């Protein structure tokens, strides 16, 4: 069985303007490689066929190169739009097999997150359960801390994290934190606060509510 | 799974002395504990034991002399891959070391004194008859025979060539399966303490098949030992016979000087794929224990054994750093091919039976055909046909006497590549024939291309630049509970890509090697008698063989040396791949 | 037009069996071969197997010839693919794909086309509809010339879900973030970012799908 | 001396 084994992380030339991945194979399979791009929830698209012809439609910023046992993808002037994952396949030998995929990364200018607060509903406290949330959208770089506060006292236990993958139009990030506590544990306390510290400011993003207020 | 094993030949067996193989890494301290484990315990229930001989180098293990009462006792011991019992052997410029495993030697003989020299190793059953003795007879005769017919000044085959005697064939011709065990592992002990020069060891014996004699054999020819073995006296297949069926010997049949193969009375010279080629063996010339310039015309597989061990030793003196692969295919290359007469041998084991008879020669591609044992009737069946380790598989065909053929792949087992042929539903069984070659720096694989049913992607070609089809196999893919309809070809547009139906898988080799140069031959006939023939000419060697069309009109294909053969049933094509070097 | 329509996510039993349907349209269905391909997570699409549905006759890779069994129905235009005896292994996403030639050799050819993918998720746990709940903001002082507002789908099981703000009229400014695991079950949500101007004046509506358990659930953000 | 005739040993 013929081996695909592709880069880990796309390698950049000419100052980000032109991006690269390789695969290499562990016998000759001549030229019979193809490249396509998958968008998360979205069926594989044929962009190089034969290492190096490109399939009807797709754009000359994608080329493809190599023979043998070596073949480069590469993508100039890589858009947001491109954020996607990338494989490619031989087709020399059955059983047809495919390298793993490596998933475009681009930079961007750096960016705040836009943080929201939002208290249980009585929706879900009528049934027992208090989800705090908190939504930290549109930021760049992707690294960010979230600390939770109950009554101004720190609080580790129940909070899950969840990011977007970059973004397709803005090539941002967008988080999602959640404080998820009983019914009980959440009525005996009144302001729920949560900071967001990230690289464009020295002073963290805090918002909150107390159950107090109107 | 601690197995024992005993000889089929029930009059050939030697019950009351046993070989312990033990597992492959197991040290010396371990065998002599294991031995002395087996005679506590035995002595625990009552019986004596003697340990003759603990094993180190060639295998690990013991020789145990005890009751087979014992047996399911030594079975449970530790370490233990499995027991054989005892049978009985039976008497059949670089300097190169020819040893001989056989009767005692007349070493003062004109024909090979000062050639000849003696070990001291001696290891021979007792002779049979309470009254038995030699008298004025020196247990000479047949060993001194082959090793003049091996080095003879005069009669001899490799005129310059070193000789080292052991005795392991006692008066009457009669040896042990465990005398010759412990003679191979003296001549690996040897190897080991004395030089890196070449080592031809000739074993003009035979037994019944013994699954110990053929892995010490298979064990010294992995460690560079070329090992020369007569291919039996009984007129049957060599490969229910040892050393003749192990696969690593070099095992030689016997002809005449009319190319007959050899009658010895009422049998003569054995058969079958096993046998690797056939040499003179019939009224042989050689010396006589009778007197120092006597000479005497014996025949037998031996003295055929002992020409190609001569062939041998005269090839090493001149290339000493050929391998045994190589050694092997150059014996196969310089035979002559197709002068024996097939009719002496029983039909179903001509195909089987190699038409070479032996002689010396007088950068390059070579290739053997390697047969596969017939595989059984069962319908997911299989036969398998393997190269040699330093050899490539470079194609591989299918034949069953019903033509009932599922095809064959060309797949990797153990990390090197197999000829693996399946039988088809209602098929008697089938056999696999690899063609094993030795192309010089060659980057090979095998690509599988899918059954082709569209209208286009029919064409299965080394499609990589520098790459070039070597040979093609076929293996059919539609179900057999599936709705059966009448196979249909692929087109023919260019002539270098395989041969096929669309409904079947291709396996194509592909090789690439600097001065690989590779072409297809074909020879078609209407409505053929028995077979379709197309051969490649002087300087190109067959590496692939095809038959064209399917099943319906066809029993198969198989390489018979540059030929390829296609045995047709009462517009059938034969179409080879022959290839060069340079 | 040329297009490969699949059937919808499963959920299964270990020691069960699936149908997966591959729909082919656009095209004549019994000229070219379809393919069954798997992805798990972190690995690499592996090819399972192929068909020509003008003949039937399947070829597949040796790994999956016991798991998987292909098939064509002409009439209704789809290959179908069996998978038997499944355990966690076999979770992942199978995709169908054709291949189009255009060429004589074996290697002139292309996946052209593909279908979206089918999730199969093997497990002894039970089909949970998500509960939908609305993460509107409460009392303040308005900054800036928008508003953010939310939906939380809890408790749910398998992964399979999926959120529209409005009825897709609201495609921007919306986010929707990745599922968890919360003992045992699936927890994910979603944010709109509308003008101020708008909300509450407007009225905004979460719709949230969960085709697993047949369901579909519009909470309303007031 | 047919044998070694027969394997190109001697003329
Ligand atoms: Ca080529």
């Amino acid at each position: 069985d013929i081996v695909m084994t592709q880069s880990q992380k796309f390698m950049s030339t000419s100052g980000g303007d032109r991006v690269s991945i390789t695969c290499k194979t562990s016998q000759n399979v001549g030229t019979a490689v193809a490249w396509f791009q998958q968008k998360p929830g979205q069926s594989p698209k044929l962009l190089i066929y034969s290492a190096s012809n490109r399939y009807t439609g797709v754009s000359d910023r994608f080329t493809g190169s190599g023979s043998g046992t070596e073949f480069i993808f590469t993508i100039s002037y890589a858009q947001s739009e491109d954020l996607a994952d990338y494989f490619c396949h031989q087709y020399s030998s059955y059983p047809l097999t495919f390298g793993a995929g490596t998933k475009l990364e681009l930079k961007r200018a750096d960016a705040a997150p836009t943080v929201s607060i939002f208290p249980p509903s009585s929706e879900q406290l009528t049934s027992g359960g208090a989800s705090v949330v908190c939504f930290l959208n549109n930021f760049y770089p992707k690294d960010i801390n979230v600390k939770w506060k109950i009554d101004g006292s720190e609080r580790q236990n129940g909070v899950l994290n969840s990011w977007t993958d970059q973004d397709s139009k803005d090539s941002t990030y967008s988080m999602s934190s959640t404080l998820t506590l009983t019914k009980d544990e959440y009525e005996r306390h009144n302001s729920y606060t949560c900071e967001a510290t990230h690289k464009t400011s020295t002073s963290p993003i805090v918002k909150s509510f107390n159950r107090n207020e109107c | 799974t601690a197995t024992f094993h005993r000889c089929a030949k029930d009059p050939w067996r030697l019950p009351g002395t046993y070989v312990v193989v033990l597992k492959e890494e197991t040290h010396l301290s371990q065998s002599e504990r294991t031995a002395r484990r087996l005679q506590a315990q035995a002595a625990r229930r009552g019986y004596l034991t003697k340990i003759l001989h603990v094993f180190h180098g060639l295998l690990p293990g013991f020789l145990v002399k005890m009751s087979g009462d014992l047996l399911e006792l030594a079975l449970k011991l530790p370490h233990v891959d499995y027991i054989e019992e005892d049978s009985s052997v039976f008497a059949q410029g670089s300097l190169v070391e020819v040893y001989l495993l056989d009767t005692s030697i007349q070493s003062d003989h004109r024909e090979i004194e000062g050639r000849v020299m003696v070990t001291d190793f001696e290891n021979v059953p007792e002779e049979d008859g309470t009254r038995f003795h030699r008298q004025a007879s020196k247990c000479d005769s047949h060993g001194t025979h082959l090793a003049g017919v091996v080095s003879g000044r005069d009669a001899g085959v490799a005129k310059g060539a070193s000789m080292r005697s052991l005795r392991v064939l006692n008066c009457q011709g009669k040896g042990t399966v465990s005398g010759t065990l412990i003679g191979l592992e003296f001549i690996r002990k040897s190897q080991l303490v004395q030089p890196v020069g070449p080592l031809v060891v000739l074993l003009p014996l035979a037994g019944g098949y013994s699954r110990v004699l053929n892995a010490a054999c298979q064990r010294l020819a992995r460690a560079g030992v070329v090992l020369v073995t007569a291919a039996g006296n009984f007129r049957d297949d060599a490969c229910l016979y040892s050393p003749a069926s192990a696969p690593e010997v070099i095992t030689v049949g016997a002809t005449n000087a009319q190319d007959q193969p050899v009658t010895l009375g009422t049998l003569g010279t054995n058969f079958g794929r096993c046998v690797d080629l056939f040499a003179p063996g019939e009224d042989i010339i050689g010396a006589s224990s009778d007197c120092s310039t006597c000479f005497v015309s014996q025949s037998g597989t031996s003295q055929a054994a002992a020409h190609v061990a001569g062939i041998a030793a005269m090839m090493l003196s001149a290339e000493p750093e050929l391998t045994l692969a190589e050694l092997r295919q150059r014996l196969i290359h310089f035979s002559a091919k197709d002068v024996i007469n097939e009719a002496w041998f029983p039909e179903d084991q001509r195909v089987l039976t190699p038409n070479l008879v032996a002689a010396l020669p007088p950068w390059q591609l070579f290739c053997r055909t390697v047969w596969s044992a017939h595989s059984g009737p069962t319908r997911m069946a299989t036969a398998i046909a393997r190269c040699a380790p330093d050899e490539e598989l470079l194609s591989c065909s299918s034949f069953s006497r019903s033509g009932k053929r599922r095809g064959e792949r060309m797949e990797a087992q153990g990390g090197k590549l197999v000829c693996r042929a399946h039988n088809a539903f209602g098929g008697e069984g089938v056999y696999a024939i690899a063609r094993c070659c030795l192309l010089p720096q060659a980057n090979c694989s095998v690509h599988t291309a899918p059954p082709a049913e569209a209208s286009m992607g029919t064409r299965v070609h080394c499609h990589q630049q520098g790459h070039v089809l070597t040979g093609c196999s076929s293996h059919w893919e539609v179900e057999d509970l599936g709705t059966h309809k009448p196979p249909v070809l692929r087109p023919r547009g260019q002539p270098n890509q395989c041969v096929g139906h669309r409904e079947a898988s291709i396996h194509a080799s592909c090789c690439h090697a600097p001065g690989l140069e590779c072409k297809v031959k074909e020879h078609g006939i209407p409505a053929p008698q028995e077979q379709v023939t197309v051969a490649c000419e002087e300087g190109w060697t067959l590496t692939g063989c095809s038959a064209l069309p399917g099943t319906s009109h066809v029993l198969g294909a198989y390489a018979v040396d540059n030929t390829c053969v296609v045995r047709s049933r009462d517009a059938v094509t034969a179409v080879a791949i022959c290839c060069r070097s340079r | 037009q040329v297009q490969l329509k699949q059937s919808g996510a499963e959920l299964v039993r270990p020691g069960a069996s699936v149908k997966l349907s591959c729909k082919a349209s656009g095209y004549i269905f019994t000229d070219y071969y379809i393919n069954w391909l798997k992805k798990r997570p972190g690995q690499g699409l592996e090819w399972i197997a192929r068909i020509y549905p003008g003949s039937g006759h399947t070829y597949y890779n040796e790994n999956f010839k016991d798991k998987a069994t292909l098939t064509a129905e002409k009439s209704s235009s789809n290959v179908y693919m069996q998978l038997s005896s499944l355990t966690s292994e076999d979770s992942a996403v199978y995709f169908c794909a054709r291949e189009n030639f255009y060429g004589s050799s074996y290697v002139d050819w292309y996946f052209d086309v593909w279908g979206t993918g089918t999730t199969v998720t093997v497990s002894s746990a039970k089909t949970t509809p998500p509960s939908v709940y609305p993460l509107a903001p409460g009392c303040g002082d308005t900054t800036g010339s928008s508003v953010t507002l939310g939906c939380l789908v809890k408790g749910y099981f398998p992964e399979s879900v999926t959120v529209t703000w409005n009825s897709g009229s609201l495609s921007s400014s919306v986010h929707t973030f990745p599922a968890l695991l919360q003992s045992g079950l699936y927890t994910m949500s979603s944010s709109v970012t509308v003008p101020s101007s708008t909300w509450p004046s407007q009225t905004v509506t979460c719709s949230v799908a969960h085709p697993a358990s047949s369901t579909t659930v519009d909470k309303k953000l007031e | 001396x047919w044998n070694l005739k027969r394997i190109x040993l001697l003329r």
